[PDB]
Formats: C-alpha cells, structure tokens, sequence
RNA sequence: CGAGAGGUA
DNA sequence: TTACCTCTCG
C-alpha cells in the first residue's frame, strides 16, 4: 500500500528497499577499485550503480500499483526516480582548491571534469530521498523554502 | 532559433549597520533629522493620538490620515506646488497615508547584542569562523566571564593572554589610580573584554586568508594514524575533521561576497512598519493590540534604562551595567527567534510569544498561508444538482450569483443604452429586481465562460470551464458526465465559480480548459467520461437480448421469428405501434458489406436447388446466391434493440458533418 | 496529500524545453531479461521515440 | 565583456542542444570561458572545468587553438589549481607567438607573470626552468610584476634555495637608512606594512589572485614531497593488486618491503625498480574492462560479468573511454608519468641557480646583489669551488661590488681545496674590477702557487 | 482580532 | 488533508 511507496521513495536505508542490492553495491565498490583505474574506475562504478537503482525502484513501486489494478505509465515514475538518482558525493580524500571534501555535485558534472582533469576526484552515488532532494536545489526562495 | 531571453533575480543578504539607518531617515525642511524612535508609548492614555518618539508617531512613520498635519489643517495632497513637504510646525509628509504600510523606523541600542540563528545551529556559523570552543563563546555571552585578549590587532602592554576568566580579582584599583584617567580606559579596550562588543571586535580584526591557511595544515596533519583505533577515538578524529572544512568554507565565501563578517551582531535594531503591526484599540477584540508591540517596549525599555544608567552613574560599578545588559539582550532574542534555547518566555495569562521566526514558519506561515495562495473577487459557491438536459459545453448557474459576478459589466450596459444616467443611478434599477436588468444579463454572459471547481483538487480536472446558461432556483446544474473528474455526487456536495476577466484570460478558457478537449486523462490515456451507471443500465437492455431454446418454446421445434422488414426505419415504428416488442426477433434485409461481429461458425443447413440457387443459413445471417455466384440478398436475424443502438451512432455523425456545411 | 505535496515539489520545475538535447543513447528493452508478460511489454514501448 | 558570467551560457545553450547550423565552433568555447575567468564575484571554477569536459566529448569536431590554451592557464593560476595548469602550458608553447598571447598586453593581471610567480613558491622550478626558457624563444621580456619583497633578497632567481626569508649576508651590513630613502623618504609613496582591518591582502603579491598567492616551499621540501608520492603508489599498487605478484621469490621480499615503503614515507630493491603501475594509459585499462587483460533483472554479481552486461545492454562501451591526452592528441606526457624523481642534492641546486641567472639576465632582469648573495652562500655550503667564479664574475657585471671577507672565505675554500689557480683568476678579474683583493690572502696565495710550482 | 468548541462534504 | 459553517470567550 502507501505506507510502502513512500519507504521505497524516501530512501531512508538503501538496504530497506532490496536486500539484493544493497550488497551489489557495497560489493561493487570495494572491488571495481582494484581491477579499474582512478580515470575510468570511479566513472564505470557510478555508471553501474545508477543503472541497477533505477530499474530496481521502478519496479518496486510498480508492482505495488499492479497488485491493486491501478495502471500508471512508466515516464511519470521515471521523471521522479531521475531526481532521486541524479547526485554523487566527493570524499573525504579529495581536496583541492576545485572541490571540498563532503559536497554534492551532479552526476554529468562530475564525470565531466574527470576526463578533463587529472586531479583525482573521488565520488560514489547517493541515493536521496524526496525530502532531502527538494533541500538541495537552485532555489532558496521555494524550492528550498 | 533564438530565444527570448529574460534575465531576472533576487539577492539575499544580510545588512550594515548603516543601511539600517539609510532605511528609516529623513532630514526636515529644519534640516532636523527625524527617524530614531525612543519613548516606549503607544498612541496616547485615552487620547487617540500617536504620541512623539512612540511607536506610531506620525512623524517618523508617516500621516494617520491623508493631508492632515499634526496640527489639524489640510492642505491638498497632488500638489506640491506651494506644500510644504514638512511643515514648519511639525513633520507632516503630507502626501499619503500608505506610507504606515512602508515607512521602516530603527531603534539604537547601547549595548551590542547577537543575532540568534548562527549561534544556534550545532554548527554555529560564528563558532565555525572562531575556532574556539563553542562553550567559551556562549559563556561569555549569557554569562558574566571577562575575556582577557579581545585583539591581536593592536599591541598591549599587560601580557596575560587570557581566555574568559571568572575572577577580575587581580588588582583592578590599583592599576586605575596607577594609570591615567582614560588610561586605563584604552588598556582595558585593548586587553579586558565583556558581553558582545568582544565578540563584535574579534569578528571584526580577523584574517581569513591566514585562517585558511593554518585550517589546511592542521587538516593536513590531523588524518596522521586516521581509521586505525577504537571505535570511541576515530569518531573525535573525524567530527574535528569536518569542522575544519566547513571552516574553511566559510571563509572563502566571506572573502568573495561582499559581506561583512562583523555584521552578525547588531548595532542598530530595525522596526515594522506602524500598520504591519495594527496594535487596533482592543476594544473588545482584547488581542487587537499586537505581540509585536508588547515584546517591542521591552527592548525599548531596558535600553532605555541604560543608556541613563552609564550617563547617571559613571561612578556607579560594572555590575549594575553588567546586570541590564543581559536583560537586554534578551528582549532582542525572543523577538527575533524564541524557542531556539527554549525558553518558555512567555506571560502568564498569555501562551509563549510569537517570535518573528513564527510568523514565517509553516502552513500560516507567511509564504505558504498567503503567498501560494489568496481569496479572490469575482468568485461564488453553492450546492450543485443533476442536469441531465444540459450538453457538454454548458452549465446552469443560478440568477442570484450572476447578478454578483456580472455586476460590473450590466451596470456598463445599462448606460451604453442610455436607460440610465449615472453608476449610482444604475445601481438602484439593479435592486429594484426591474425586469429590463435581465435582458441585460442574459445579454453579456452569452460568449462569456465561467470556471468551475471542487473543493479537494486531486488532479487537473478539478477546475474545468463552461458556458453559463441562467437558471431560477439557488443551486448549479451540472452534466452527468463530468461528474468522474470532479469526483462529485450529489448528495451535498458544493462548488466554486470563477469569471475571467481579461481577454487574454477568456481566450484560454474556451480554448485550452473545456471539455470537449479534454475527454482523456493523464496517467494512461483512458477515457475519462464514459457512460456509468443508469446510462449503462439502458444500454445493456437494449443490446441484452432474446431467449433462445428452452425458454422460449416449450416443446421440440422439430415436430411442428416471422417479421420481415425492409429498412430500419419501419422497425423501429413497429416498436412504437406496438407491434413488436424490444426483444422479439427480425429479419432484416441488409444491403451493405458483412460487418455483423459474430463467430466463426459455418452454416447451419445449405440448401441447393436445381436451377442453381443456393440459400445459406447461418445463426445470425441468410445469404443467398446463384449461378452466376453473385449474392443476390441478405438478411441478419436481430432485434430492435440493436439497430437503434447503430442508428444513434450513425446519425450523429452524419448531422455534425451536415451542420458544418 | 502529504505524499502528493513532496513530490510536486521535487519535479516542478522540468518543463519541455527543446526539441532535440542530442543524445545518441537509448535504454534497451528486451521481452526476455526479465519475465515479462506481453503486457507489460507493450505498455512500456507505447509512446516512445 | 559584460561582467555577468550568465548572460553568455544562456547564447551557448541555445546553439549547444539545437540545429546543426547553429551548433559551437572553437571561437565559441573560448567566449564563454572568458566571462568566467574574467569575472569578479564567485569561484566559478568548477564550471571552468565542466565546461572544458564538454569541449572534451567533442573531440571529433573540435579542436584547441592557442586562446584555449591561453584562457585555461589563466583561470587555473588565479585560481592557485598550479598543477594543471603546468599541463596546458605545454601545449601553448608549441605553438609559436604564444607567450604574446598570454600577456594581454599586461591588462588584465599580467597573466604570464602570475604564473611564473606561483610557479616558484611552490617550488616547481624544473617547470620554472622550462618556462623562462620559453619565453626566449619568443623575444617577451619578463614583465615588472616580479619584485622584492620586504627583504629585498627575495627575487625568483634567489627565493627557491633553502634559506627562506632571510637577508643574505653581504659582508657590510645592509644600510637600513639607504633603504628608506629609496622606496620613499621625504616625499613618495612606500607600501607601508602596517596591518589594517579591510580585506585587501598586505602583501602585494597576492594582487590578481582571487582568494591567496600560493604556500612557500623550498625546492628541497617540495623534491622531498614529491618523492614520496611516486612511492606511495608502488605501494598503494602494492596494498591492492600487489599481495600477489609475479616473482616466486616474492614471499620473503613481502615482509621486506612493506616495512621499507612505510619506512620511506615515514635485496629486492631491483623488484621494486621493476615494479610499475601504468596510469596514463587508457589502453591498459581498456584490455581490463574487456576482460582480455527476488528473481527481477539483477545484473550479474561478480564485477567482471557485470562489464559483459554493461556491453550487451549498451550501458557503455570501449568508444566511450577518453580523456585529454586522447581527444587533444598530445603525445608529449606519456614520457613524464612513469619515471620516478631525482632525489635533492645541494649540487642539484647549483646548476640550476646558475642557469636560472643567465636567462632573467638575457631576459632583462636586474637581481639585486643580496639575490645573488643568496646563491653564494649556498654554494659555500656543500663545495661547489667552479661555481665561484663565473657568479663573482656575474655580479660585478651587474655593477655590484660585494664585502671583502666574503670574497676571502671563498677564496680560502680554493685554497683548502687545491684549487690554487681559480683563486688567482679571481685575484686578476678582481684587479680588473678595482675592488682591493686582501692583503694577507694576496700573499698566502703567492705562497701557495710557489708550493704548486 | 487571538484562542476554544460543535458540525458539513 | 483540503475546503465549508456556527458559536463562545477573555
Ligand atoms: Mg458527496
């Protein structure tokens, strides 16, 4: 029911939504390191994540609607889950005068200035859920107020 | 292409002491500065009058009542010809009296005080900029602890470096009568520091480049042995390793902005304009008077009291000094945010005040209470009903409400027909129920449309729009079908209407927002008005059918239906004599091309002659053919029911296409 | 309501902008790959480029 | 030109996602990463950086003339990010009339002057020395942005030697007096240090940096930094893929050499010169990811099918691996990232000092003799006797005469030394200069060619 | 005007 | 949760 899909929106535990993929991706992570380097490793890792997020959630809060016999279309949820699963953290190994150690930057972003730079930059995709997304945006007027 | 390009935007910043002052002051024909209000007083004891320095002085916030000066005569405001803007008498600002609503005023305050959001957050915003212990910073601000070396700006002869300390029993008098009058007075700025001004004065000389630097170094260093020890000692390395960045971050922003990092505590203490805050004689209402004015004399008050204090009692000690400054910090911080170190701070008798931060705050707050949405003119409501004569494009709305929301446009007519003289000489036909004001209205809503809404808006067609036809009685007609999207029966439902106004407004109602173009909905692409529930009922009769075998013969067949019609038309009038009934089997000769839906089922009985004519019985249908192998009839066994189902579909699309022409 | 609130205010702002953003990249739907009714196959396929 | 950044990204979005007669050209990239680089009141930076990602993923259609090289080296100095900006540098130098490009005619913060200034306090100076060397081939005369610093000693031929700060010794003590009224003394302007409340930084070489000039470290600090890294990567190779490795020999030499690693941040020396790890090289990563070298869909759990299904499913693909170095065709860096540093000697920094002086003094630079000061006495410190005479040489050719005990001293050195016959070409040039040779070194060193005769 | 209470759909 | 209505009370 509801009480469901909003869990499964509001990521408040990436495990609490599958099991399944909770240990994908803290698998993925440790190993990728040590067969991939620091150009292509943390780009290919996030690349992965993201698409396994995203089929995942979809199909979760989907089947909650197919149960009930209520039928949504796809895009609709796409455009949401794309917010949730837009943003990647830089760590607390990365500090240059071009970004600080816990920040939030966008996914195309960061992998953009990755080839471009040989700085290291250090990142991994965070989940957001729907509450915290709207508090990190453009606008304080209302998007965060 | 190249796209319109709009740039816009808005700035928040916090502001200088001297902008405070820029928005409230004013020089006088005198030359006289007038701004600063200092009394305490409200309006005047039983007078009715605002009195001077108050908090309503007509003075520094503006005229009570259009071109009446503060003496009592009048001169004609939209003229400036020959005005005095202030008078010699007093300052009278002639021109308006909406200037209460803008007109901002600013209060001094002797003692410097702090703003209660940075130091607030567990992550201060001061403490992050100070690098020392947030307790140590708090202490000395609600509590009396003397810090020891306010500036490293400028050198000092005595030499103690000190923190905050609690004893100020090192020698003291001696060192005055030692050092000169005033002597003492410049060591002890330079060294002893109390209360806020510290904290202003060590904000104020501090280098953020040098700040940066020893934050990088001693981040750097910190790590050394990093997730390597007990849980307990990896938790301190880390949190101390984050207060290092947001540190630095802090301070590159402040280097780059514009800014000052000084100006968090507060010299000067702005004040709402005089009507933001109504303070309305509580005659009666007994909370007419606001909370805004009662937590503002406060801070008035204990101001007052020391500034008289230093100037009465030089000789008296820092304690009675010390004792108010608290006091008046206080005031200022439940004015601005009360609640944040939670205290109760509140009367008795009244529940806990209402901090500024309040009146944002939330559902009433202001930006979600009056910004996102407001009460608006031209709007109606009443219980609605059936109408099932009614067509799509059309709604019933009763005459009573029309006479409200079309007011100003019959009032227009009545005079553009000269059947009235004037606006008021027309308002009277409009009560007097006289019945030309009718012919009027009918006359003006006839393209106009109207918008329609029920109260808990789920989706999109919640509000859809309709063309208004006047109806006797007190309530709205509504179409059966729209009745899905509203979600809306009616067994005491009620709704709104709204009239557009603009042109701009009427061309998108009756071309984007009519239903007719909206007949699918969002989510899957379904039909949204479909027919539901008596409708259905009588279109399954129709196409329900006959009995077939057993119930309706009561013996065999085999040991022992009969019309035969021509066109449709005559059926269905057999229907009307009586002669048939709806569910009584037919033979109907059909000239077209086989488009009956029925199974795949060869015939029943083929029946060869020997001329060569074959006839082909099949369930539903009798085809009949020759030689030639051409088909010379057919014939569908059905009932009325069905073909006035087909003739209903068939007829309205050809009328629409005859009407277009 | 409490639901629908939050998520108007995540995706509010997106609007249709631009005819083509360029892409030349696209997700791949099989009917295998997961187990699909046909359904489901042709739902997620209709009104796609 | 405007000083809004944001005006100009909008102009570029339209032609970005739009038709293809409308779509950017390399004189459209280097537009808008002016308004950023030259604009007054944010860090713009990061979007410095994604946009040059963009430029990047074009690779096929567009390629960097000399402004793009220009703006970027601007924008990474003001920005004090020095280390990628050395890494442009080294393609504006291929292409000729470069450096005129990168000193607007001075206007806006001498752009080339910052970079050399930076590039000295952080010690970089291999890089100084290729830099100022390329300015020669252009015919640019060093700009006057470089300057003395309080102690006047401080010059970039003589700040990056180890002393740092201090007032070389000239033998006469610095005349104080003399100083003042140089800078500014009855009337004129001197840049009186005394601290002040306003946010504008004391020294004037911070002027054209946006936040601070850069941290000071010696050439030797820095060598000793750089060292450790290369290190530590053969050793974070070593933490990952390097338990096992291809030597049998390998599991006594383990305990060995993870004791050392850690040791030198803080036999088998032959594995360890063998040892290599290859970054830079997209191939290597490549032949990695190809692999040569409940009940929903879930990828595969093992990360090397995962790379199958990435493929089959068109998630990514080899095509998509490039950087820089692959899109902008520079050949030149595959060189520099696998050797690993030459270790700090005293002896390293004579001959760079030396070279450095010549080229500011071919360049038209005027070192004050305290800078020259410094280098001598550098060279005192490990002996470095050749080095005396072309630098005793150089400064009087400056028209600068020094103190007379610290031309004894060396000259002692020689003597100590054997090299009797370069203190006697000292004692002849220093006749020809006029400054007087000390008497009682004047006869001991008669004394000691007799000895050698 | 600020609180409280009873309803409606 | 939204909207709607009436009242009393200092
Ligand atoms: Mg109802």
């Amino acid at each position: 029911g509801l009480p469901k899909v909003e869990q499964v929106l509001e990521v408040r535990s990436v495990d609490s939504i599958s099991m399944n993929l909770e240990k994908r991706i803290e698998g993925w992570n440790k190993c990728i390191t040590r067969i991939l380097g620091i150009p292509w490793g943390f780009l290919i890792g996030a690349e992965l994540t993201i698409a396994q997020s995203r089929i995942s959630l979809v199909n979760k809060i989907q089947q909650v609607y197919r149960s009930q016999g209520v039928q949504i279309h796809n895009r609709h949820l796409e455009i949401i889950v794309r917010q949730i699963t837009s943003k990647v953290l830089v760590s607390e190994d990365g500090m240059s005068n071009v970004f600080s150690p816990g920040e939030l930057i966008g996914l195309l972003r960061a992998e953009r200035m990755g080839r471009a730079l040989e700085e290291a930059i250090c990142y991994r995709v965070v989940l957001l859920g729907i509450t915290r997304a709207s508090l990190n945006t453009q606008s304080f007027i209302s998007e965060a107020s | 292409m190249i796209d319109r390009y709009k740039h816009q935007q808005l700035r928040i910043g916090s502001v200088s002491p001297q902008q405070i002052s820029a928005w409230a002051t004013k020089i006088l024909p005198n030359g006289e500065i007038v701004g600063e209000v200092t009394k305490p007083y409200t309006f005047h004891y039983k007078t009715n009058k605002p009195e001077k320095d108050g908090l309503f002085c007509e003075r520094i916030f503006g005229p009570i009542k259009s071109g009446i000066c503060a003496c009592g005569n009048y001169r004609v405001i939209g003229d400036e010809k020959e005005d005095p803007k202030f008078c010699e008498q007093c300052g009278v600002e002639f021109v308006d009296s909406r200037i209460r609503r803008y007109q901002m005023g600013y209060i001094k305050l002797a003692c410097p005080v702090t703003h209660v959001w940075y130091l607030k957050r567990l992550p201060s915003y001061i403490a992050n900029l100070l690098d020392k212990p947030l307790k140590e910073l708090e202490g000395l601000v609600y509590c009396d602890f003397s810090f020891a070396r306010p500036i490293t700006k400028k050198p000092t002869f005595l030499r103690l470096r000190g923190l905050f300390e609690y004893e100020i029993q090192s020698w003291k008098y001696s060192i005055p009568l030692f050092f000169t009058t005033q002597g003492f007075d410049t060591f002890r700025n330079r060294e002893i520091s109390t209360g806020a001004g510290a904290i202003r004065e060590q904000l104020a000389d501090l280098d953020l480049r040098i700040i940066i630097e020893n934050s990088l170094v001693e981040w750097e260093e910190l790590g050394e042995e990093g997730h390597t020890g007990n849980e307990w000692e990896d938790r301190k390395v880390g949190r101390r390793k984050d207060f290092l960045v947001r540190r630095v971050e802090l301070a590159k922003h402040f280097i780059r902005t514009n800014i000052e990092p000084e100006w968090m505590v507060l010299c000067l203490l702005p004040v709402l304009p005089p009507e933001l805050r109504p303070i309305i004689q509580i005659d009666g209402g007994k909370l007419m008077s606001s909370d805004i004015n009662e937590l503002y004399r406060r801070v008035i008050y204990r101001n007052n009291t020391l500034t008289d204090l230093l100037t009465t009692s030089r000789s008296t000690p820092g304690e009675l000094v010390m004792c108010q400054e608290k006091l008046v910090q206080e005031a200022v911080d439940t004015l601005l945010d009360n609640g944040i170190r939670g205290q109760p701070m509140r009367d008795g008798h009244n529940k806990v005040y209402k901090s500024f931060s309040d009146v944002i705050e939330g559902k009433e707050g202001r930006f979600r209470e009056t910004l996102l949405g407001k009460r608006v003119d031209y709007s109606g409501r009443s219980v609605i009903v059936v109408g099932p004569s009614l067509s799509l494009h059309r709604c019933g709305l009763p005459r009573e409400i029309a006479i409200e929301l079309f007011q100003t446009f019959v009032i227009r007519g009545l005079i553009r027909q000269h059947l009235a003289s004037n606006i008021g000489v027309a308002k009277s036909k409009i009560r007097e129920k006289e019945p030309i004001v009718w012919e009027i209205l009918q006359e003006v809503m006839q393209g106009h449309p109207v918008l329609l809404n029920r109260a808990p808006t789920l989706h999109r067609l919640g509000i859809q729009a309709f063309q208004p036809v006047l109806v006797e009685g007190r309530a709205i007609c509504l179409h059966p079908l729209v009745c899905k999207g509203f979600n809306a029966d009616f067994d005491g439902d009620q709704m709104a209407v709204h009239v557009p106004l603009s042109l701009e407004a009427q061309v998108e109602a009756r071309l984007l927002m009519f239903s007719h173009m909206n007949l699918l909905s969002p989510a899957i692409g379904d039909p949204i008005s479909v027919p539901t529930q008596d409708m259905l009922i009588g279109l399954y009769v129709l196409t329900s059918g006959n009995h077939r075998g057993i119930c309706v013969n009561r013996y065999n067949p085999c040991n022992r239906k009969e019309p035969f019609f021509s066109n449709s038309y005559d059926a269905i009038g057999a229907y009307r004599q009586k002669r048939i009934n709806l569910d009584s089997p037919l033979w109907l000769r059909w000239r077209l091309d086989q488009r009956v839906i029925a199974s795949r089922e060869t015939p029943i009985e083929v029946h060869y002659e020997s001329l060569g004519t074959f006839y082909e019985i099949y369930g539903h249908y009798l085809i009949v053919r020759s030689l030639k192998k051409q088909i010379l009839f057919i014939y569908i066994r059905t009932t009325v029911g069905h073909i006035a189902l087909y003739r209903e579909i068939e007829e309205a699309i050809q009328g629409f296409s005859r009407a277009y022409s | 309501g409490y639901l629908t609130r939050r998520l108007v205010e995540v995706v509010q702002h997106i609007v249709v902008r631009r005819t083509d953003c360029g892409t030349a990249r696209g997700i791949s739907v099989s009917p295998r790959n997961g187990m699909m009714p046909e359904r489901i196959f042709i739902q997620t396929l209709i009104g796609r480029v | 030109t405007c000083g809004i950044p944001e005006i100009a990204f909008a102009t570029f979005e339209n032609m970005e996602y739009g038709e293809d007669h409308m779509k950017p050209d390399t004189e459209t990239y280097n537009w808008v990463i002016q308004a950023y680089t030259r604009a007054e009141s944010y860090d713009r930076v990061q979007d410095v950086a994604e946009l040059l990602g963009m430029m990047v993923e074009d690779h096929k259609r567009v390629q960097p003339n000399v402004r793009t090289y220009a703006l970027l080296v601007e924008c990474f100095t003001k920005y004090c990010v020095v280390r990628e900006a050395i890494r442009h540098f080294r393609g504006l130098k291929n292409f000729e009339g470069g450096t005129q490009v990168l000193y607007n005619d001075g206007k806006y913060g001498d752009p080339l002057s910052l970079y050399l200034r930076a590039l000295c306090r952080e010690g970089r100076i291999v890089e100084l020395l290729e830099a100022l060397e390329a300015m020669a081939k252009d015919n640019q005369p060093i700009p006057p942005r470089a300057m003395i610093l309080s102690r006047k000693y401080r010059t970039l031929v003589s700040s990056w030697i180890e002393p740092l700060q201090e007032e070389a010794e000239l033998g006469y003590e610095i005349d104080y007096i003399a100083r003042y009224v140089a800078e500014g003394g009855l009337t004129g302007d001197r840049k009186r240090w005394v601290p002040r409340r306003g946010k504008t930084p004391l020294d004037p070489d911070a002027e054209g940096f946006i936040y601070s000039n850069p941290r000071e470290t010696s050439f030797k600090q820095r060598c000793l930094e750089e060292w450790r890294l290369h290190h530590r990567k053969l050793l974070k190779t070593l933490h990952n893929e390097g338990p096992s490795i291809l030597g049998k020999i390998s599991e006594s030499d383990y305990i060995r050499l993870v004791e050392r690693l850690r040791k030198i941040i803080k036999e088998l020396d032959e594995l360890i010169s063998r040892i290599k790890l290859h970054e830079g090289n997209t191939e290597f990563w490549k032949r990695r990811f190809l692999g040569e070298g409940d009940d929903d869909d879930w990828f595969p759990l093992d990360i090397q099918e995962a790379f199958v299904e990435m493929r089959k499913r068109n998630i990514f693909d080899v095509s998509d691996m490039y950087t820089i170095t692959d899109a902008w065709g520079w050949t030149w860096e595959k060189e520099i990232k696998n050797k690993a540093p030459q270790r700090w000697s005293q002896e390293w920094e004579v001959e760079l000092g030396i070279k450095v002086m010549t080229k500011v003094i071919e360049l038209g630079g005027t070192p004050t003799i305290g800078d020259c000061a410094v280098i001598l006495r550098a060279a005192v410190r490990a002996p470095m006797p050749s080095a005396f005479l072309n630098i005793l040489q150089t400064t009087h050719s400056l028209g600068y005469v020094f103190g007379s005990p610290l031309y004894d001293e060396i000259i002692t050195l020689c003597l100590d030394l054997g090299e009797l016959d370069a203190a006697i070409a000292i004692v002849a040039d220093l006749e020809t200069s006029g400054i007087k040779v000390p008497d009682e070194t004047l006869d001991r060193v008669i004394s000691a060619r007799q000895s050698s005769d």
